[PDB]
């Protein structure tokens, strides 16, 4: 539940291939940005430093849950279904 | 006034307290129960308010809260669902049987009360929730419910006053925590005793989310009363805002264990010798008391000497007067045994709904289990108590603060024989 | 006691129960306590009903209130699970329930159980052989200023001692009943060697009505 990880920008790059390693499975790779993760503070500081680095980029528009209507007393509504058989 | 409690028979409520004479209707009605009730019931909601207001009544069921102020908050315009009296009569609290006797030698003063005390609410029928171990006495109750259902006291046209009123009984099955008045109200809709967060009020969303009032058995039972007799009558008993009779039970170590009615703010000393005849053994011999029920902290004997029996008097003796249920335990008691046992009934009794007392309370009694034996360390103690402060003021219900209270009261006036238990375990290990 | 069901041949779906014509109208009068639209508020007193005809509680009788009520069968195990009274096993012809309270324990509770225990040669919790009585400990019961006391099914027997405890279960088991209340000599609660209050006749109709009335 904690939203502390939802807080920041962040830029990642297309993932590419990984590969068994013939001598003990491990997960090999020849993509040097594969663990590339950069952290912006809004989106336009990300945009900006995509543009000047000449990479192409795709940006996602932030989720933000949508403000909710609770209320306690609705669990024991006279006539509505929002009534708990249970607590 | 200083000096309270030397009531006089005229001046008493429930005059069949010991079921000598007649229960039933026609005794009730010569004992002058049903009497002008159809006057009262033409006064008008806001007379009836008006005389509970000034009678300085306040609840019986524990919490002591004002009356007159409590059944105003259904004094409002009607907002098209139906209003309700719900009437506590579950009667779990350890050491209280005082319900038990209005509810089968006195039920047609609870019946009357339901009527104008629901007449004054604007509630349209009244729902009697008693215990379902009290078989017999539900069933007296059902008795006089049909009699003045036959006599059109209640029903259509309840006592000729063009108001129309139902009494409905409603048992239990088996929990001292549905007592409580949002998990009676949950109970009575047929789910676990659980009880109800606040907000809401009963008296806005309550049983079957509807406009309520749940008053415990002995506050409505006196309400036809002090309308006939007047506010001002209820309030020449007691001290100020501790007004009026009360009943009382004397259970534990005395001669003649007893419930009795007598005037709010009697000695208690003087209580347990008038009426009870003593402590077994003699006053001498007494080790502590717990004055109004289990959930209560008990007091020793040095504060039992000159305590009085009313709300305001018990607290500054850091206690309460609950329930007005008195067990009184002597010099042969042993009192961490006897508080450990009422922990132990808080364990079986907790409905389990909220962390700190589903937790709270198991693990208390664990460790009073340990502190009976002896089998501890005297930081243990201080603990128990830190312990007991996380459960008060943090659960949903009372019933948290019920358990953390007796422990509170052991610690508080008994620290010396739990460290000296502690030593003998010690020294023997 | 558990608080799962695991099925059985003495107590599962399929164990035949249902309500008899009578209780059936007795139903009806119950249902009709409580508001259109809330027929849930039910559940207790019907659920304790089909104790009352059955003895104890198989599934399929919480499984058979459910289905009268139109409520989920789980919301009906719950209510069968949180309230004591509830048999969900079979327990004997009389259900000895001891009050073990502190109130009641102060007043020798304990020699009470002990008296019980030697007579039927049963433990707390256990039914006799005959399965004619279980004996198990209770909280508080509501007649603390009688103590000792038990409950048998529905009636209390208040003011015992040994000897008194094992008369009653003497008549039981010689298939009378024996009277309910209190067996020191008093009737009630009022104090013992004499009444302390409530001593002069009750005054009649009107006593003390205050004017304007
Ligand atoms: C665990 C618990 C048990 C209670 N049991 C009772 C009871 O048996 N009878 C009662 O009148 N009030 C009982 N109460 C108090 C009620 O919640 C409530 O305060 C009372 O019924 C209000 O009625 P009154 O104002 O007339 O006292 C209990 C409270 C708790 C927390
Ligand atoms: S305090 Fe105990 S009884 Fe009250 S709601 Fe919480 S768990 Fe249930
Ligand atoms: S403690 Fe046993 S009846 Fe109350």
């Amino acid at each position: 539940s904690g939203v502390n990880n939802t807080k920041k920008w962040k830029m990642e790059f297309d993932t590419r291939e990984r590969w068994e390693n013939p001598l003990m499975g491990w997960a090999s790779t020849a993509d040097p940005l594969s663990n590339l993760v950069l952290t912006f503070s809004t989106k336009e500081d990300a945009v900006a430093f995509a543009e000047k680095n000449g990479w192409s980029y795709d940006v996602e528009e932030r989720k933000v849950p949508k403000p909710k209507s609770k209320s306690y007393g609705a669990n024991f509504s006279w006539n509505k279904r929002t009534r708990v058989s249970t607590k | 006034k200083t000096s309270f409690g030397s009531l006089k028979d005229e001046d008493r409520i429930f005059t069949n307290l010991y079921g000598r004479h007649d229960w039933r209707l026609k005794g009730a009605q010569s004992r002058g129960d049903w009497y002008k009730t159809k006057e009262i019931l033409l006064k008008g909601p806001d007379w009836i308010l008006g005389e509970v207001k000034t009678s300085g009544l306040r609840g019986r069921g524990g919490a002591g809260f004002p009356t007159g102020l409590k059944w105003s908050f259904m004094n409002k315009p009607s907002d098209g669902r139906p209003k309700y009296l719900v009437v506590n009569a579950d009667e779990g609290e350890p050491g209280t049987c005082k319900d038990r006797e209005i509810i089968r030698h006195d039920p047609h003063k609870l019946v009357e009360g339901c009527l104008v005390g629901g007449r004054a609410m604007g509630a349209r029928a009244a729902y009697i929730y008693i215990r379902g171990e009290f078989y017999n006495e539900a069933s007296n109750l059902q008795v006089a419910i049909r009699e003045a259902y036959e006599a059109g006291l209640i029903g259509k046209n309840a006592c000729g006053s063009g108001y129309d009123f139902d009494v409905f009984v409603v048992r239990g099955a088996g929990a001292y925590i549905c007592g409580e008045e949002t998990a009676l109200i949950e109970s009575i809709e047929g789910k676990q005793g659980k009880p109800r967060l606040k907000p809401p009020f009963p008296a806005d969303v309550g049983v079957f989310g509807c406009p309520t009032t749940v008053a415990n058995v002995e506050t409505v039972a006196v309400s036809p009363t002090i309308c006939r007799r007047g506010g001002a009558w209820f309030a020449s008993f007691g001290r100020e805002r501790n007004s009026g009779t009360k009943l009382f039970n004397i259970s534990g170590h005395v001669n003649n264990p007893c419930t009795v009615e007598e005037e709010m703010s009697v000695p208690l000393k003087e209580l347990i010798e008038k009426h009870a005849g003593g402590v077994t053994g003699g006053w001498d011999n007494l080790l502590a008391v717990i004055p109004g029920g289990s959930s209560t902290p008990l007091i020793p004997k040095s504060v039992c000497e000159t305590v009085l029996m009313d709300f305001d008097a018990l607290i500054q003796a850091q206690t309460g007067l609950g329930t007005a249920a008195v067990i009184v335990m002597d010099r042969s008691t042993d009192i961490v045994k006897a508080i450990a046992r009422l922990i132990e009934f808080y364990k079986h009794e907790s409905c389990g709904q909220c962390t700190p007392c589903r937790e709270g309370v198991d693990w208390m009694n664990k460790v009073m289990a340990r502190f009976v034996r002896g089998d501890a360390r005297p930081a243990e103690i201080d603990s128990l108590w830190e312990i007991s402060k996380q459960i008060e003021g943090h659960t949903i219900c009372a019933l948290g603060d019920g358990a953390a209270w007796p422990v509170q009261g052991l610690i508080r006036h008994f620290r010396p024989e739990l460290e000296e238990r502690m030593q003998q375990f010690a020294q023997q290990h | 006691a558990l608080f799962v069901h695991r099925d059985t041949p003495e107590n599962n779906p399929e164990t035949p129960f249902d309500f008899t014509p009578e209780n059936y109208k007795r139903i009806e009068a119950i249902v009709k306590n409580y508001p259109e639209g809330h027929k849930a508020a039910a559940v207790l007193p019907v659920l304790d009903l089909a104790q009352r005809q059955n003895g104890w509680l198989p599934i399929s009788a919480m499984n058979k209130v459910a289905e009268i009520l139109q409520v989920p069968p789980m919301r009906v195990y719950e209510v069968a699970t949180f309230y004591t009274m509830y048999n969900r096993k079979p327990v004997g012809k009389y259900h000895i329930q001891v009050c073990t309270t502190t109130p009641c324990m102060l007043r020798n509770s304990d020699s009470i159980l002990e008296a019980i225990q030697k007579k039927l040669g049963i433990k707390v919790g256990e039914t006799t052989p005959d399965k004619l009585f279980t004996l198990i400990e209770v909280e508080c019961l509501g007649a603390c200023v009688n103590a000792p006391m038990v409950q048998i099914n529905d009636n209390y027997y208040e003011d015992l001692t040994p000897k008194d405890i094992e008369e009653i279960i003497d008549e039981l088991k010689a298939g009378k009943i024996p009277k309910p209340g209190p067996r020191s000599g008093r009737f009630s609660c009022e104090p013992a060697g004499g009444l302390t209050s409530l001593t002069e006749p009750p005054k009649g109709p009107g006593f003390g009505v205050q004017a304007g009335l």
